[PDB]
C-alpha cells in the first residue's frame, strides 16, 4: 500500500478513537462521526479511481447521502436532549442502568 | 404396550369432563382398572425381554416397577382427597392432572428402548413433581425445596445428556438392545473416566448418594402426602433402574471406579442410620431411612453380581411399598394434630388400636423381618457383599442393628407410653385410612408368597 | 339482562361464521384433492399401477 | 391501624363425624362418601387383589423352569448311561475356535 | 454510598471551625456556650453574617426567624441537628 | 456438623454465593455511555491484537 | 404519531431488513442497515419522555458506530480484492472488523451494555420489535459469511454472552431487563453453533422468536413491567399467569417442552465435531437463566401475593384489544418438541 | 366497528363533531348543597348528558346488569361507617376515598368517551380534579395517615394528567351553618355526626386550592345560595363565556385520537389505581383475595364474557 | 391449619430497583410507575441587549 492509503486509515482510526472516548459534548462526538464518514468517502474514492472501476464512481455519492441522514438524525436527537437539560452533556443520559 | 399408555391419556379428559363431586370416584376406579391391566406384564420369559415395538419394551426388571407405579396412583388419590376438600374444582382437577402426567411419564420412562428418549422422559418427570411440591406444599420452605429438588437433579443430568449424544456419535445407536449386543470394553484413559462419571452421576444423585442427598429431606418433608409417596416409592428407583441399564457399557472401568462410591455408600448408610436415631421430625426420619436403604441398593448395583442385582430389585420394590406406607401413617397423625414433631402425640396405641397394628406391621417390615421381601433383598445384597469382601459383614451388620433400633424407636415414641393430656382432637380412624394401610400392606406379604416376581432378570 | 349493548347479540354474526365454515371446508376439500393427485402422480412416476 | 394487611382468620378444622356419624372419611356428602367407599373396597380388594393374585399364581411357565428340569433329566440320564462326564469345562467346541498362531 | 452519617461531634466541630474563621472573634475566648452579643460583643449584623456563614457551611437555608434566636454556638448545633434529624 | 453444615457449605451454598457475587459484579453499571464506549475501544484493540494477528 | 406515519415507519424498518436479506452487494446491505436504523429511531420514541429519548440516543450512537465499522470493513475488503459480493471475505482484518460490527449490532458481549438500557427505556411494543425483528439482518449476514468466521473470536463472544446474560439477569426485578438479558444469552446460544451449522442457528432463532413473542404479548395483555405488578395478575386473570409460567418453563429449557429442542440440537451438533467442553459449560451456565425464570414463576404463578382493594373494580371489565396470534404462539412455544425432525425443512 | 387506528385512517375525525356545545361542565359544591339540582337543570336547558355523582357502586351500574353488587364484592368500604367511626382501625376511611377516586376516574373517562364519540356535551357533579378536597378534609381531622395522602398523590399524578380539564367550572357557595341546618333538617341519622370542622376543611380546600388553580385553566362561575335556583340565568351566563384560554382550543385531530383510544378500554384507564404500594388500609391478603374472587366469579352474569353466560339467557353460544 | 402464602414482608423483597442490594446500589431508585420522569426546572436565560443610545 502507498503512504496515502495508510494516512487515510490513520485518519479513520483517529476519528473512531475520538468517538469512542467522550469528553462532555455530544456535538464533538457527532463531528467525529462525520469525520469517519469523510475518511470513508476519501478512501473509497481513491480505491475506485486507482482501479478505474467506472460504475463504482457513483458509490461514494450514495455514501455521502446516507451520511447526511445520519447527521440529520444525530442533530435531531441532540435537539431533544438539549430541550430536556439545557445542555448537550452526555452525563445527563444516565436514567437507565444495566 | 399402548394398551396401558392410552388409558392414562384417557384418564386425563375423563377427569377434566367429570362432574364436580365425582372426580375422585372415577379417577380411583379407572386407576385400579389400569393397575389390573398392567398386572399382565409380569408374565416374562427367561432369555430376552418383551419387545413390543421399535419404541417400547418390557423386561423382568421394569415390569414390577410399572406395576408398582400403576398401583401407587390410586393410593395417592385416596391419600390426597382428605386435605384437598376445601380446594376449588379447577385446582383439584389440576392436581389430578399432575398426578396422571407423572404416571404417564414414569410408564413411558420404564419402557423406553432408547437412551435419549429415556433421558427426555426421566427429565420430564421433574415438572409435575416440582409444580406439586411448590404449589400444594404447606409451609414456606417448599419453594426452597423445589429449587433444591430441581438444580441438584439438573446439574447431574445435563452432563449425562452430553455423554449420551457423544456415545451416539461413536457407536451410531443408543438403542438398549444394540448397545447390549455390540458392547465393548472401556479403556483406562482420562476421557473414559470422565465419560464414566458423566454417565453415572445423574443416577447417583437421583438415588440419592450419600453426600449428594441434601435435596431429599427437603423434598420429602415439604411435599404433600401424594408428592412424598411418589418421590419416595418410585422416583428414587429411577436412579437404580438407570444405573442397572447404563452399567452394561462401563465395564471394566467400574472395577475400580466404584471404590469412592462404595465407600460413600457404606459409611453414609451407617451415618444416615445413626442420624435417624436423633430426629425430632417424623417425616425426616423416614426420609433418612430411604437414604440408608438406597445406599444399600447403590452398593448392590456397584458390585455387579447376579445375586446383588436380584437383591437390589427386591429391595427397591420392598422399600417403595414400605416407605409409602410409613409416609401415609405419619400423615394421618399430622392431619390429626397439625404438627410433625414425633414427641408431640404419644401413646396413640391406647386411642387408635388398629392404627397401632398398622404401625407395628410397617415397622416390622422396615427392619427386614423374615421372610419379608425386604429381608430377601437385604440378605441377597449382604451375601453378595460378603463374596466381594469378608470385612463388609462388619458395616452391614452394624446397619442391621441400627435400623432396628430407630425403627422400634419410632414405634415406641408414637404408640407406647402415655397419651398427651392436652390433645383431645384425636378422632377414630376413618375407613379410608384403614383401607389405605391394608392396600399398602397386603401386596407386600402376597409378594412374599411368590418372591420370584420381583427378583429381576438375573433370576 | 346486560345494561349495555353487548355488540355480540343473541344471534351470532352470521357473516363471520359463514366465512369461517366456508374457509374450513374449502381447505379440507383442497387438501383431499391435493393428496389424491399426489398419490396418483407418485404411482405414475414409480409405475406401481 | 397497627395491622399490616386485610386477611381472613384461619378457620377451625371440620370434623366429618359431626354431620355424619358413620362417615367413612371419603366425602362430606353421605351418598358420594358411601359409594366412594364401596367402589374402593370392590375394585381394590375384590377385583385387583384377589383376582390379580389368582392370575399371577396361575401364570403359565414362560420362564421354562419345568422344561429346563426335564432337559437336565434327559442329559443326566444319557451321560450317566454312556459314561460321559456330567459336565464339560468347555461350553464351546475347540474345533471352531482359532487361537493365534504365535504366543512368543 | 452517600456521605457518612453526620453526628453531633462533627456538627460541633464544623460550627466551631466556621466561628473561629470569623475575623472579628478571638479564637481563645470563644466557647460553645459563649453568647454572641455579651461574651463576644457583636451586634445584630455580625450575627446575620455568622448565620450566613453557617448557611454556606451546611448548605441549607435558615429563615430570618429561627436564625434570629440562635444566640450561641450550642443553639446553632441544636437547630442543625433538629433540622437534619440527627440524634447521635 | 456434616449434614447441616459442611455438606451444605460445599456444594449448594458456595454455588449460590459465587453466582450472587458475579451477578452483582456484572449488573452494577452506572449507565454512562462514556465508560462502556471506552470498554468498547479496549475490546476492539484486544480483538485486533489477540485473534486477528493470529490467522 | 399519525397511524399512517407509524405504518410507513414500520414498513420502512421491514423494508430495510428485507433489503439486507435479499441483496448480493455490500453497498446495498449497508444501505439496508442505514434505512433500518433511520426508520427505527422514531419508533422507539413513539411515547415521548426523557427515558425514551435517552434510549433512542444510546441506540443511535451504538448502531451508527457499528455501521461505520461495517463500511470500513467493506472498503478494506474491496481494497484487497475488488469484490462487492457478500462472500468468503478475502481479508482477515476486514473479517475481524465485520465480526465486531455485527456483534455490536446484535448486542453480543462485550458489546452488550446498550441492550438492557434500550429495552428498559422504551415501551413493551418497541421492546418486542427490538428484541425479535432486529436480530434477523445481522444474523443473516453472519450466516452468509459463516465459512470465513474465526471460530475463536465468535465462540469467545458467544460464551461471554451466555455467562453475562445469566449473571446479569440474576439481579433484575424489572421485566424488560430480564427479557434483555435472556435475549443476550439466547444470542450467545445462536452464535455458538453458527461456525458449525447455520440451520441450527435458524432453528434456535425461530424458537427464541416464538417464545419471546409469546412472553411479550402476555406481558402486554397483563400490563406489568415490574415483578410486583406482575404478582397482582393472579387475582385478575389466573389463566394468563398459568400460561406465563408454562412459557417460562419452556424458556428455561426443561424437557419435554419445546424450548429444550434448540439447545439439545445444538449440543448434538457441537458433539459431531469434537467440542465437548463448551456445550457442557454452556448448559451449566443456562441453569442460571432457568433459575431466574423459576424465581419469576414463584412470584407470579405458584404462590399468591397480596392484592389491593381497587382490583375489585378491574374485575368488572374485560380486555378490549385482543391479540389474535397469542394462542398459537403459546402452543408453539410449549408443545412442539415431538415435531423436532421437521427442522430438516429449514436447510 | 370498534374505533381504532383504522377508523382514523379513513374518515373519522373528532374535530368535526364539536359544535360549540361540547363544553365539559362540572358543578362543584360543599356537602348538602344544591349542586345536583343545578346540574340537572343546566343539562336540561343546554341539552347535555347529565352524569349523577359517582358513588361506591358506579362501576356496577355500567357493567352486566346495572344493579349494584354486594359491598363485599364491590367497594369493600362504607360511607355510613365512615360517619360513625371516622378513626376506625381497619382502614375504612382511606379505602373509601381511594375507591371513590377510582370511580370518579371511571366516570370522567365515560363522559369524555361519550363527548368525543357523539359530540354532545356532558355535565358532571364532581370530578377527579375536585375529589382531593375530601382527602384534605380527612387529613386535617386525623381520619387518615400521611402515607395515605402520599399514595393518593402518586396515583392522581400518574392518572389525572392524561385527560383534559373541564371547560367551565360552576361552584356554589353555602356557608357552613346553613349546611349544618340542611343536614339537621335532612334526617339521615349518619350525617348528623358530621362536625363543623370537617365541612370547614372541605370549604377551605375548595376555596383555597381548587378554585385558584382551576381559574388559571379557565374562568370559574361562582354562585351564592340564592342565585342558583334561577337556572335560566345561570345557563345564560354560561352561554356568553369566552373559552379560548385552556388546553381545549390547542387540541388537534391526533391528540383527540390518542384521547379517544384512552377513554375506551377502561382497563387502561384504571391501570395505575392498583399500583403495588402496600398500605395496610388497601392491601388485602392472599387468602381473602382468593375467597372474594371465587365469590365474585360465581355471580349469575360474571363467570364468562358478556355474551357467553347461558345462565342469564345467552343463546347460540357454540357459534359465537 | 392452612397453606402458607406470601405476605407484605415477603413481597417487599422484589420491590426494589435490583435484587441483592449493596452499598452502592442501595440508593438506586425504582423507575416511576409510568415511564415519565418529572421535568427538571432547567431555566434558559434570554439574551439581554442594550439598544441605544448610540
Ligand atoms: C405362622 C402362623 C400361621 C398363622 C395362620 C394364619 C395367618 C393369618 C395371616 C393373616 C394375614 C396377615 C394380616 C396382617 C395384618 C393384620 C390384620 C388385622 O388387622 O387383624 C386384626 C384381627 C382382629 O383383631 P383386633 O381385635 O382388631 O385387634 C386390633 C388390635 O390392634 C390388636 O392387635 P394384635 O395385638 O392382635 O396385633 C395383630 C397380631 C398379628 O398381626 C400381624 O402382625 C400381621 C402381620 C404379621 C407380620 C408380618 C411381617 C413379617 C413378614 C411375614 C411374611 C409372611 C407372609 C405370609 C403370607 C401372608 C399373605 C397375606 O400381632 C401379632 O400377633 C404379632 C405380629 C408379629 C408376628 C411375628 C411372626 C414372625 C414370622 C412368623 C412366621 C411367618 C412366616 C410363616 C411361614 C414360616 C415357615 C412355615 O386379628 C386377626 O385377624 C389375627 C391377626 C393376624 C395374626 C397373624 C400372625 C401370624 C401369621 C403370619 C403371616 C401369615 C402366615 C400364613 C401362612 C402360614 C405361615
Ligand atoms: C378373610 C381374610 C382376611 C384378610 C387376610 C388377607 C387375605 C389376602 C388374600 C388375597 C388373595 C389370595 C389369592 C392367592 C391365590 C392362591 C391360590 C393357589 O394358588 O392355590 C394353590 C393350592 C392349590 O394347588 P393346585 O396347584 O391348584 O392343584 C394342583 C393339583 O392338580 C390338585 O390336586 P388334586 O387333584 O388332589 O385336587 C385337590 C382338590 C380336591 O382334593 C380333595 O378334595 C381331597 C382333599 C383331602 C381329603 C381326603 C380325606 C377327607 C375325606 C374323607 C372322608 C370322606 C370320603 C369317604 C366318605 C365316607 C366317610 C368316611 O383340592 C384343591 O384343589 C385345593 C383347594 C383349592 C384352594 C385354592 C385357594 C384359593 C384362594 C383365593 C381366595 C383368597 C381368599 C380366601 C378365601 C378362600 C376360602 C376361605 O391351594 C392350596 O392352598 C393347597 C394347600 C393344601 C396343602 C396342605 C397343607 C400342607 C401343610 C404343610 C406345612 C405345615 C407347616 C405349618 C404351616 C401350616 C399352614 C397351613
Ligand atoms: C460430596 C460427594 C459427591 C460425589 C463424589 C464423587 C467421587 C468422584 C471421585 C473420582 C474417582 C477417581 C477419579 C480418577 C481415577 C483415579 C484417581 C487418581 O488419584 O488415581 C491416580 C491418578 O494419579 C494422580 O492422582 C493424578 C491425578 C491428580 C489430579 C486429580 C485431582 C484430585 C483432587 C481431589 C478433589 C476432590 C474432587 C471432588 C470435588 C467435589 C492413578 O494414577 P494414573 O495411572 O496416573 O491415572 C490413571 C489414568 N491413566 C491410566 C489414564 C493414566
Ligand atoms: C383379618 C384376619 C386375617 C387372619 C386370618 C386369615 C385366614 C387364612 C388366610 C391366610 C392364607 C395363608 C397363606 C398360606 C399359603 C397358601 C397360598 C399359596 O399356596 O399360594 C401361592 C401362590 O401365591 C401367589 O403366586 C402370589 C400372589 C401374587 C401377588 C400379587 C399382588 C396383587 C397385585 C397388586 C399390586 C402389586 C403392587 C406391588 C408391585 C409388585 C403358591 O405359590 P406357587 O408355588 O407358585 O403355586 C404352585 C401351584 N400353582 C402354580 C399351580 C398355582
Ligand atoms: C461456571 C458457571 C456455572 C453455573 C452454575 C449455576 C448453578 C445453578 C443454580 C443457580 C442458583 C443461583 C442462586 C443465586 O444466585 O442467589 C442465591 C439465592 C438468593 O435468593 P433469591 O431467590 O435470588 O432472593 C429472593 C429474596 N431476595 O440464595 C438462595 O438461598 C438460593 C437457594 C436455592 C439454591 C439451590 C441451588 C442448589 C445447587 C446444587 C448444586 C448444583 C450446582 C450447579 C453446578 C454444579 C457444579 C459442577
Ligand atoms: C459596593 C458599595 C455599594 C454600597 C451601597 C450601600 C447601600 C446602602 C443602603 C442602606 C439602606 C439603609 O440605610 S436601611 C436603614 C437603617 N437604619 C435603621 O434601621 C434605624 C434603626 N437602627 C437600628 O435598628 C440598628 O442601629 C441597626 C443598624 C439596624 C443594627 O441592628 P441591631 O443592633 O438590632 O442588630
Ligand atoms: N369524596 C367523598 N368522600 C367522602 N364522602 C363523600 C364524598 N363524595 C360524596 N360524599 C358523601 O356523599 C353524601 C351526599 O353527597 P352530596 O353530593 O354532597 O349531597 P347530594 O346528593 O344531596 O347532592 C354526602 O354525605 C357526602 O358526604
Amino acid at each position: 500500500m502507498p503512504l496515502v492509503y495508510m494516512n487515510i486509515i490513520m485518519a479513520f482510526a483517529i476519528a473512531l478513537a475520538g468517538l469512542l472516548m467522550y469528553r462532555s459534548h455530544l456535538m464533538s462526538s457527532l463531528l467525529c462521526l462525520e469525520g469517519m464518514m469523510l475518511s470513508l468517502f476519501i478512501m473509497s474514492t481513491l480505491i475506485i479511481l486507482n482501479t478505474h472501476f467506472t460504475l463504482a464512481n457513483m458509490m461514494p455519492i450514495i455514501l455521502l447521502v446516507f451520511a447526511a441522514c445520519e447527521a440529520a438524525l444525530g442533530l435531531s436527537l441532540l435537539v431533544m436532549v438539549s430541550n430536556t437539560y439545557g445542555t448537550d452533556y452526555v452525563q445527563n443520559l444516565n436514567l437507565l442502568q444495566c | 404396550m399402548l394398551k396401558i399408555i392410552i388409558p392414562t391419556t384417557m384418564l386425563l379428559p375423563m377427569t377434566w369432563m367429570s362432574k364436580h363431586n365425582m372426580i375422585w370416584i372415577n379417577a380411583t376406579v379407572h386407576s385400579l382398572l389400569i393397575s389390573l391391566i398392567s398386572l399382565s406384564l409380569l408374565n416374562q420369559l427367561g432369555e430376552n425381554s418383551l419387545n413390543f415395538s421399535l419404541t417400547f419394551f418390557s423386561d423382568s426388571l421394569s415390569a414390577p416397577l410399572l406395576v408398582l407405579t400403576t398401583w401407587l396412583l390410586p393410593l395417592m388419590l385416596m391419600a390426597s382427597q382428605s386435605h384437598l376438600s376445601k380446594e376449588t374444582t379447577t385446582r383439584k382437577k389440576l392436581y389430578i392432572t399432575m398426578l396422571i402426567l407423572l404416571q404417564l411419564f414414569l410408564i413411558m420412562t420404564f419402557t423406553a428402548t432408547e437412551l435419549i428418549l429415556f433421558y427426555i422422559l426421566f427429565e420430564a418427570t421433574l415438572v409435575p413433581t416440582l409444580i406439586i411440591i411448590t404449589r400444594w406444599g404447606n409451609q414456606t420452605e417448599r419453594l426452597n425445596a423445589g429449587l433444591y429438588f430441581l438444580f441438584y437433579t439438573l446439574a447431574g443430568s445435563l452432563p449425562l445428556l452430553v455423554a449420551l449424544v457423544y456415545i451416539q456419535n461413536t457407536t451410531g445407536s443408543l438403542n438398549f438392545l444394540i448397545i447390549h449386543y455390540w458392547s465393548h470394553p472401556l479403556s483406562n484413559s482420562w476421557s473414559n473416566i470422565f465419560m464414566w462419571l458423566a454417565c453415572i452421576m445423574a443416577f447417583m444423585v437421583k438415588m440419592p448418594l450419600y453426600g449428594l442427598h441434601l435435596w431429599l429431606p427437603k423434598a420429602h418433608v415439604e411435599a404433600p402426602i401424594a408428592g412424598s409417596m411418589v418421590l419416595a416409592a418410585v422416583l428414587l428407583k429411577l436412579g437404580g433402574y438407570g444405573m442397572m441399564r447404563i452399567t452394561t457399557i462401563l465395564n471394566p472401568l467400574t472395577n475400580y471406579m466404584a471404590y469412592p462410591f462404595l465407600m460413600l455408600s457404606m459409611w453414609g448408610m451407617i451415618m444416615t442410620s445413626s442420624i435417624c436415631l436423633r430426629q425430632t421430625d417424623l417425616k425426616s426420619l423416614i426420609a433418612y431411612s430411604s437414604v440408608s436403604h438406597m445406599a444399600l441398593v447403590i452398593v448392590a448395583i456397584m458390585i455387579q453380581t447376579p445375586w446383588s442385582f436380584m437383591g437390589a430389585t427386591a429391595l427397591m420394590i420392598a422399600h417403595g411399598l414400605t416407605s409409602s406406607m410409613l409416609f401415609c401413617l405419619a400423615n394421618t397423625n399430622y392431619e390429626r394434630v397439625h404438627s410433625r414433631t414425633m414427641i408431640l402425640a404419644r401413646g396413640l396405641q391406647t386411642l387408635l388400636p388398629l392404627m397401632a397394628t398398622w404401625w407395628l406391621v410397617a415397622s416390622l417390615t422396615n427392619l427386614a423381618l423374615p421372610p419379608s421381601i425386604n429381608l430377601i433383598g437385604e440378605l441377597f445384597i449382604i451375601t453378595a457383599s460378603f463374596s466381594w469382601s469378608n470385612i463388609t459383614i462388619i458395616l452391614m451388620g452394624m446397619n442391621m442393628m441400627i435400623t432396628a433400633l430407630y425403627s422400634l424407636y419410632m414405634l415406641i415414641t408414637t404408640q407406647r407410653g402415655k397419651y398427651t393430656h392436652h390433645i383431645n382432637n384425636i378422632k377414630p380412624s376413618f375407613t379410608r385410612e384403614n383401607a389405605l394401610m391394608a392396600l399398602h400392606i397386603l401386596p407386600l406379604l402376597l409378594l412374599t408368597l411368590n418372591p420370584k416376581m420381583i427378583l429381576g432378570p438375573l433370576y | 339482562k346486560f345494561y349495555i349493548r353487548e355488540p355480540p347479540h343473541g344471534s351470532p354474526d352470521w357473516l363471520k361464521v359463514g366465512l369461517t365454515l366456508g374457509t374450513s371446508v374449502f381447505l379440507w376439500i383442497y387438501l383431499i384433492k391435493q393428496h389424491k393427485e399426489d398419490v396418483l402422480e407418485y404411482k405414475r412416476r414409480n409405475g406401481l399401477e | 391501624p397497627t395491622i399490616r394487611l386485610q386477611e381472613d382468620p384461619d378457620p377451625e378444622d371440620e370434623n366429618l363425624y359431626e354431620k355424619n356419624p358413620d362417615s367413612h372419611g371419603y366425602d362430606k356428602d353421605p351418598i358420594v362418601d358411601l359409594w366412594n367407599m364401596r367402589v374402593v373396597f370392590f375394585f381394590g380388594f375384590s377385583i385387583v387383589l384377589v383376582l390379580g393374585s389368582t392370575f399371577v399364581a396361575y401364570l403359565p411357565d414362560y420362564r421354562m423352569q419345568e422344561w429346563a428340569r426335564r432337559e437336565a433329566e434327559r442329559l443326566v440320564k444319557y451321560r450317566e448311561a454312556n459314561g460321559l462326564p456330567l459336565m464339560e469345562s468347555n461350553c464351546f467346541d475347540p474345533n471352531k475356535i482359532q487361537l493365534p498362531e504365535d504366543e512368543d | 454510598s452517600d456521605a457518612p452519617p453526620l453526628t453531633l461531634e462533627a456538627i460541633k466541630d464544623r460550627v466551631l471551625y466556621v466561628l473561629k474563621l470569623y475575623d472579628k472573634i478571638d479564637p481563645e475566648k470563644l466557647s460553645v456556650n459563649s453568647h454572641f452579643m455579651k461574651d463576644l460583643g457583636l451586634d445584630s449584623l455580625d450575627q446575620v453574617e455568622i448565620i450566613m456563614a453557617m448557611e454556606d457551611e451546611f448548605g441549607f437555608e435558615i429563615p430570618d426567624i429561627d436564625a434570629e434566636k440562635l444566640m450561641c454556638p450550642q443553639e446553632i448545633v441544636d437547630y442543625i441537628a433538629d433540622k437534619k434529624d440527627v440524634y447521635e | 456438623l456434616l449434614d447441616l453444615i459442611w455438606l451444605e457449605t460445599i456444594l449448594p451454598k458456595t454455588t449460590s454465593f459465587i453466582q450472587m457475587k458475579m451477578s452483582i459484579m456484572v449488573s452494577n453499571q452506572k449507565g454512562l455511555i462514556k465508560l462502556y464506549f471506552l470498554s468498547f475501544l479496549i475490546t476492539i484493540m484486544i480483538s485486533m491484537t489477540l485473534f486477528n494477528y493470529h490467522e | 404519531m399519525n397511524p399512517i406515519i407509524y405504518t410507513t415507519l414500520i414498513m420502512t424498518v421491514m423494508s430495510g431488513t428485507m433489503l439486507v436479506m435479499i441483496s448480493s452487494h455490500w453497498l446495498l446491505i449497508w444501505i439496508g442497515f442505514e434505512m433500518n436504523l433511520l426508520a427505527m429511531i422514531p419508533v422507539l420514541m413513539k411515547n415521548f419522555n426523557p427515558r425514551a429519548t435517552e434510549a433512542a440516543t444510546k441506540y443511535f450512537l451504538t448502531q451508527a458506530t457499528a455501521s461505520m465499522m461495517l463500511m470500513m470493513a467493506i472498503i478494506i475488503n474491496l481494497l484487497y480484492s475488488g469484490q462487492w459480493t457478500i462472500t468468503k471475505m478475502f481479508n482477515p482484518v476486514a473479517m475481524t472488523m465485520m465480526t465486531m460490527a455485527l456483534a455490536m449490532k446484535l448486542g453480543l458481549s462485550p458489546f452488550h451494555f446498550w441492550v438492557p438500557e434500550v429495552t428498559q427505556g422504551i415501551s413493551l411494543q418497541a421492546g418486542l420489535l427490538l428484541l425479535t425483528w432486529q436480530k434477523l439482518a445481522p444474523l443473516s449476514v453472519l450466516c452468509q459469511i459463516s465459512q470465513s468466521i474465526n471460530p475463536n473470536l465468535m465462540l469467545t463472544m458467544a460464551m461471554l454472552s451466555i455467562l453475562i446474560g445469566g449473571w446479569g439477569g440474576l439481579n433484575q426485578t424489572q421485566l424488560r431487563k430480564i427479557m434483555a438479558y435472556s435475549s443476550i444469552a439466547h444470542m450467545g446460544w445462536m452464535t455458538a453453533v453458527l461456525p458449525y451449522n447455520t440451520t441450527m442457528t435458524i432453528l434456535n432463532l425461530l424458537i427464541y422468536i416464538t417464545m419471546t413473542l409469546a412472553m411479550f404479548m402476555l406481558l402486554i395483555h397483563s400490563s406489568a413491567t415490574t415483578t410486583l405488578s406482575l404478582s397482582h395478575t393472579w387475582n385478575k386473570m389466573p389463566v394468563i399467569t398459568s400460561l406465563m409460567m408454562v412459557t417460562l418453563l419452556s424458556m428455561g429449557g426443561l424437557p419435554p417442552l419445546s424450548g429444550f429442542m434448540p439447545k439439545w440440537m445444538i449440543i448434538q451438533e457441537m458433539t459431531k465435531n469434537e467440542s465437548i467442553i463448551m456445550p457442557t459449560l454452556m448448559a451449566m451456565t443456562a441453569l442460571l437463566n432457568l433459575y431466574f425464570y423459576m424465581r419469576l414463576a414463584y412470584s407470579s404463578s405458584l404462590t399468591m401475593f397480596p392484592s389491593t382493594n381497587n382490583m375489585k373494580m378491574k374485575w368488572q371489565f374485560e380486555h378490549t384489544k385482543q391479540m389474535k396470534l397469542l394462542p398459537t404462539m403459546i402452543v408453539l412455544s410449549t408443545l412442539v418438541l415431538p415435531m423436532t425432525p421437521a427442522l430438516s425443512s429449514l436447510n | 366497528l370498534q374505533y381504532g387506528p383504522l377508523a382514523f385512517v379513513l374518515g373519522e375525525r373528532t374535530t368535526r363533531k364539536l359544535t360549540e356545545t361540547s363544553k365539559v361542565i362540572t358543578v362543584d359544591g360543599n356537602i348538602c348543597s344544591g349542586k345536583g339540582r343545578l346540574a340537572r337543570e343546566i343539562a336540561e336547558k343546554l341539552g347535555l348528558r347529565h352524569f349523577p355523582e359517582a358513588g361506591i357502586h358506579y362501576a356496577d351500574s355500567t357493567t352486566g346488569d346495572g344493579k349494584p353488587l354486594d359491598v363485599q364484592l364491590s367497594g369493600n368500604c362504607s360511607l355510613e361507617k365512615f360517619y360513625d367511626d371516622p378513626k376506625s382501625n381497619d382502614g375504612n376511611s382511606y379505602r373509601l376515598q381511594s375507591w371513590l377516586y377510582a370511580s370518579r376516574l371511571l366516570q370522567y373517562a365515560d363522559a369524555l368517551e361519550h363527548l368525543l364519540s357523539t359530540g354532545q356535551g356532558v355535565v358532571l357533579e364532581r370530578s377527579i380534579y375536585s375529589d382531593f378536597v375530601f382527602l384534605e378534609a380527612m387529613y386535617r381531622q386525623g381520619f387518615i395517615r400521611k402515607q395515605c395522602v402520599e399514595h393518593y398523590n402518586e396515583v392522581k399524578k400518574v392518572t389525572a394528567c392524561e385527560y383534559l380539564p373541564p371547560h367551565v367550572v360552576v361552584y356554589v357557595d353555602v356557608p357552613v351553618p346553613e349546611i349544618q341546618s340542611r343536614i339537621q333538617k335532612k334526617g339521615n341519622p349518619h350525617e348528623m355526626k358530621i362536625t363543623a370542622a370537617y365541612l370547614q376543611d372541605i370549604e377551605n380546600a375548595y376555596k383555597k386550592t381548587f378554585l385558584p388553580e382551576m381559574s388559571e385553566k379557565c374562568e370559574v362561575l361562582q354562585y351564592s345560595a340564592r342565585e342558583a335556583e334561577d337556572a335560566e340565568k345561570v345557563v345564560e351566563d354560561i352561554e356568553y363565556l369566552k373559552c379560548d384560554k385552556g388546553p381545549w382550543p390547542d387540541q388537534d385531530d391526533r391528540t383527540f385520537h390518542r384521547l379517544r383510544m384512552l377513554v375506551q378500554n377502561k382497563l387502561e384507564v384504571l391501570n395505575y389505581t392498583t399500583i403495588p404500594v402496600y398500605l395496610p388500609e388497601i392491601t388485602i391478603g392472599a387468602h381473602q383475595s382468593d375467597r372474594v374472587f371465587q365469590k365474585f366469579t360465581e355471580l349469575p352474569g360474571r363467570k364468562y364474557s358478556p355474551g357467553y353466560n347461558e345462565d342469564v339467557g345467552d343463546k347460540w353460544i357454540w357459534l359465537k | 391449619a392452612r397453606q402458607w402464602q406470601p405476605d407484605v414482608e415477603w413481597a417487599e423483597q422484589f420491590g426494589g430497583a435490583v435484587m441483592y442490594p449493596t452499598k452502592e446500589t442501595a440508593h438506586w431508585k425504582p423507575p416511576p410507575w409510568n415511564d415519565v420522569d418529572p421535568p427538571k426546572d432547567t431555566l434558559v436565560s434570554n439574551l439581554t441587549l442594550n439598544f441605544g443610545p448610540q
